[PDB]
């Protein structure tokens, strides 16, 4: 009975296209839509239009259709049914510090009652990831916009200091999931649900998903790495805006500071695993 | 959020709009009657 | 909001590259070269759009204009079907038989006079696009009118597209030839201009290494033109494998290449084909470390140290992921190919994907990018060969004023010691 | 968001209103029309 159960619930329910389509969506699986963004879309919010324009329900659900509709891997009915959650509203968009575009939160859809085994482990797990590629997509947007500014028309070695800025982040994203990660962690939630119980097979489904965001290191003991990195994005999207004008300080401060937050996070890497 | 908040104030402007015209109607008809 | 990656050939020699390369979009896309795409395109990846723009007729039309200096490399380009992929429009010839005149100084005059023409010619080539990087100049510096064309109409271009890039592409004469007219210095000076003026990244083509190839590794010896033109299809192919088609990585492969081309001045980036007539990661970067192993001869020169600061490599093909950490690794730390070496710990070297219907020779076909001084030194050895028209008077540009030329042979020197001082950790 | 909280809280309140005189007109209908 139990098996027969979970057969029905795995095999064609949805559930796991909820997931798939989180992961094309919420995660930006079709390069197309992240380089039309960096390319043209990322203009607006990058930087922040307004704490009420940006925030906008008919031009945020245009921005998303049309975020889709540059890429044909965006087209999953979760991808356009990834929704808009908050917890705190916008205030501010002031280009210096990493703070250039982090309100929107991806939020797929899944089928019912495949919600039996839902708790709230996975889901914020999901959220997280969502923000966290936010984040990322709103540093790389403000270097891609930099490097537009200077293009349009003292600031040497800018370019080198963002990609060695971005080059663990792009380790840290491939080792989360890439092209062995990329079917690991389907995998693992392909273990999801196996249990004779939806607790069970919610605990399966939720260790899996632990078990994707530990890949990135993500433990909570982490604030103070959280505050380095905080700290390493303002200064990047200082430079960011430097470069749109015209910091060669800025990029310099950012190779050396790169180096030595490195041999920070080598030690503290050693130090914990 | 908000967005909830926006698609009930869009479908209660209907609400209140359907029930006014609803207790209209009935008026309507009974005045008639 | 798709892409289309656009081009333009220019001068003869450039013209027989922009139908080769048209063909081979079509083919790597899926299109058959008759000009019509064959329905085995749509089921791959491949985007004919990105790099040959599929016809109504399924004719992976490239997004480039097929402009000649000799317009006899367009003329008998008609009973070829391999460019009726493109438009009828888009296989324009230059209407000259001697083009811009194989003169750098007349090739910056046609090019500038074909200001409003390569601005119409690139709005009319624009329509298919929706979120595309730019446009190109694939041309040929060997006679002076491709190098001057490509600066004069850089320029304009530049003009019509400001927030957009037209890449100038300087395939110089044959390193391994010497050149019937002496005017070429001027050509090689307004390339330097170009590149070292705005544009983050130029193109420069030295055929002493390249003439081995292909008399060799291509075993092509004694070959006609049609071995440099199979050479640029091939590359085409190459960079549509990862422009058109799906890759593993770097979504933007023109952000690499950006990365590559971190500063106007240093608008010099060396070219790595492996094999080049079964490779992981550490492989592959054994076999194409070296600069005589890759397909560009960054030049081993000392007015720009031949130092390789940062590499991004198109290695078309998926290897594992363990093997490539592991080779990144080796390269950074165990210092076979260190980051920058103005950066910290890290290494300089990139991979991608092959396109749908385009093989590789090995696990990884490999057509690099490295942002190195030894590119920054090839491009002082132009400079040096850019004043043989100025200081010797050999054979606008010129003709006006050696301003230009000069100018640019002292920027493009000025440029290689940036670059000398830019492959360590002295960029400044 | 809170805003269209209140929309909402008021929409609420309005159809209350109309709906409690339809509830009233129901009854006049049961008084009137049997």
């Amino acid at each position: 009975v139990n098996k027969a159960a979970v057969d029905y619930f795995f095999v064609e329910l949805h559930l796991g296209a909820h997931f798939e389509a989180l992961r094309h969506f919420l995660l930006m699986e079709d390069g197309e839509f992240a380089q039309s963004l960096s390319d043209l879309l990322f203009e607006k919010l990058g930087a922040g239009q307004t704490p009420g324009e940006l925030l906008s329900p008919l031009v945020l659900n245009s921005v998303l259709s049309k975020a889709l509709q540059y890429s044909l891997h965006g087209d999953t009915p979760h991808a356009a049914n990834l929704s808009f959650a908050l917890k705190f509203l916008p205030e501010a968009f002031a280009p210096n510090a990493p703070d250039v575009l982090s309100c929107l939160e991806l939020r797929y859809k899944v089928d019912w009652p495949l919600n039996i085994v839902v708790t709230e482990g996975c889901l914020s797990r999901y959220s997280g990831i969502f923000s966290f590629l936010l984040q990322l997509k709103l540093m790389m947007w403000t270097l891609k916009d930099v490097c537009f500014h200077l293009k349009r028309t003292q600031f040497r070695q800018l370019q080198l200091f963002k990609h060695e800025m971005q080059h663990f982040v792009k380790v840290i994203q491939g080792y989360i999931a890439n092209q062995i990660l990329h079917v690991t962690w389907c995998e693992f939630r392909a273990r999801l649900a196996s249990v004779g119980d939806l607790e069970e097979i919610q605990r399966a489904h939720a260790e899996y998903l632990h078990k994707a965001v530990f890949r990135g290191l993500l433990t909570e003991k982490a604030a103070p790495a959280m505050n380095i990195i905080h700290s390493l994005f303002s200064l990047v999207l200082k430079f960011r805006s430097q470069l749109i004008s015209q910091n060669f300080a800025l990029m310099q401060q950012s190779y050396s500071t790169f180096k030595y937050y490195s041999h920070f996070l080598f030690k503290v890497v050693s130090k914990l695993v | 959020n908000m967005k909830d908040f926006e698609n009930q104030i869009t479908e209660l402007k209907k609400e209140n709009f359907n029930l006014k015209l609803r207790i209209y109607f009935l008026e309507e008809r009974m005045q008639q009657e | 909001m798709p892409r289309e990656i656009i081009t333009l050939q220019l001068g003869q020699c450039g013209n027989q590259i922009g139908f080769e390369f048209w063909k081979q979009l079509c083919a790597e896309h899926g299109i058959s070269p008759e000009g019509i795409v064959e329905e085995f395109a749509t089921e791959g990846t491949d985007r004919k759009d990105v790099f040959f723009y599929q016809a109504d007729d399924e004719h992976y039309i490239p997004r480039a204009v097929l402009l000649d200096l000799e317009p006899r490399v367009i003329h008998s380009i008609l009973n070829s079907p391999y460019a009726k992929l493109y438009n009828p429009e888009n296989i324009y010839l230059s209407e000259h038989g001697g083009g811009a005149g194989n003169n750098w100084a007349s090739g910056f005059s046609q090019g500038e006079k074909i200001h409003e023409d390569i601005f119409d010619i690139i709005d009319r080539e624009a329509d298919g696009s929706d979120s595309l990087e730019g446009f190109v100049l694939c041309h040929s510096i060997a006679g002076g009118t491709g190098s001057g064309l490509g600066s004069y109409l850089l320029e304009r271009l530049n003009d019509r597209y400001p927030k957009k890039l037209v890449q100038t592409y300087s395939v110089f004469p044959n390193q391994d030839e010497m050149s019937d007219v002496v005017v070429q210095p001027y050509n090689s000076l307004l390339t330097l201009k170009r590149l070292t003026q705005n544009a983050d990244c130029v193109v420069v083509l030295d055929n002493t290494a390249l003439n081995r190839i292909a008399t060799d590794r291509l075993h092509i010896q004694n070959p006609s033109f049609s071995q440099i033109n199979q050479l640029v299809s091939t590359i085409m192919s190459a960079s549509t494998t990862t422009l058109r088609y799906p890759g593993y990585m770097n979504n933007d492969l023109i952000g690499l290449i950006a990365s590559l081309i971190p500063t106007p001045r240093l608008h010099f980036l060396m070219t790595g084909y492996t094999p080049l007539t079964k490779t992981t990661v550490l492989d592959v970067m054994r076999r194409l470390l070296q600069p005589k192993n890759v397909m560009v001869s960054t030049g081993r020169d000392r007015q720009t140290n031949h130092c390789y600061i940062a590499i991004l490599n198109i290695i078309q093909g998926e290897v594992d992921p363990t093997q490539v950490h592991k080779s990144l690794q080796r390269i950074r730390e165990r210092k076979l190919a260190n980051f920058i070496p103005w950066g910290p710990a890290s290494i300089q070297v990139a991979l991608s994907r092959k396109s749908p219907y385009l093989p590789s020779a090995h696990r990884v076909s490999g057509l690099m990018m490295a942002n190195h001084t030894s590119i920054s030194s090839l491009f002082e050895s132009s400079c040096q060969q850019y004043d043989k028209l100025r200081k010797r008077e050999a054979f606008d540009i010129f003709k006006e004023n050696f301003d230009e030329l000069d100018r640019s042979r002292e920027v493009v020197q000025e440029l290689i010691d940036e670059y000398h001082a830019a492959t360590r950790p002295d960029y400044i």
